[PDB]
């Protein structure tokens, strides 16, 4: 998961 | 500007994020959003106009911030759902298995269910702990936006998602999505904020  | 959950705002004329929720702190108007969206004192604009500045944030570790608005802004107890609105009624935290929706400027209003709590996201900047996971889809730009139940209970603000090369995770099945949000209740007590409700 990455920011958004 | 009318401050509604889910709408776009820019930070320092560069990044975009989405408004989470209208709040007050005494006589000060503000909205909560994600910490990674701006640093303290970054300028927030809505529709080209300056609406306020980042007052406080914590990112990484947590991912939360609130923007203090000028007096001219109109705070509203609402979250955008297309051309319609969901009224914010309170912030009772829903349990795993509850249905929830989220609103943001990239994918609009999307719903799904809460699948897990207290998830750690490992972003390039460092870990963010304590996140709740839902499988409503989301995309780059939705960060900071509202997660709310249909009944109007504000759950938290969008933090991150396992986005694919198209910038969102809406093209993979709900079973494979991890869309994470920061719980609202700790942001409200940490900054002494009261949610605007209607």
């Amino acid at each position: 998961a990455a920011p958004a | 500007a009318n401050i509604v959950g889910g709408i776009e705002y820019s930070i320092n004329n560069a990044s975009l994020c989405s408004v989470g929720f209208s709040v007050t702190r005494g006589a000060t108007k503000g909205f909560v959003t994600a910490g990674h969206c701006g640093t303290v004192n970054a300028t927030a604009r809505i529709g080209g106009a300056v609406v306020g500045t980042f007052a406080a944030r914590v990112f990484p570790g947590n991912d939360r911030a609130w923007v203090s608005l000028t007096s001219a802004q109109t705070l509203l107890p609402r979250v955008a759902n297309g051309s319609s609105f969901v009224t914010v009624r309170g912030s009772t935290e829903a349990a795993v298995g509850a249905a929830v929706c989220r609103s943001g400027r990239t994918t609009g209003y999307q719903c799904g269910t809460i699948t897990a709590k207290n998830v750690t996201a490992n972003y390039a900047e460092g870990a963010v702990r304590g996140l709740t996971q839902g499988n409503a889809c989301a995309g780059r730009g939705d960060s900071g936006g509202s997660w709310i139940t249909s009944a109007g209970q504000a759950q938290g603000v969008m933090s991150g998602a396992n986005v694919q090369s198209n910038g969102n995770n809406c093209g993979i099945p709900a079973s494979q999505r991890s869309s994470l949000f920061e719980r609202l209740q700790p942001i409200l007590s940490q900054y002494g904020l009261s949610l605007v409700t209607g």
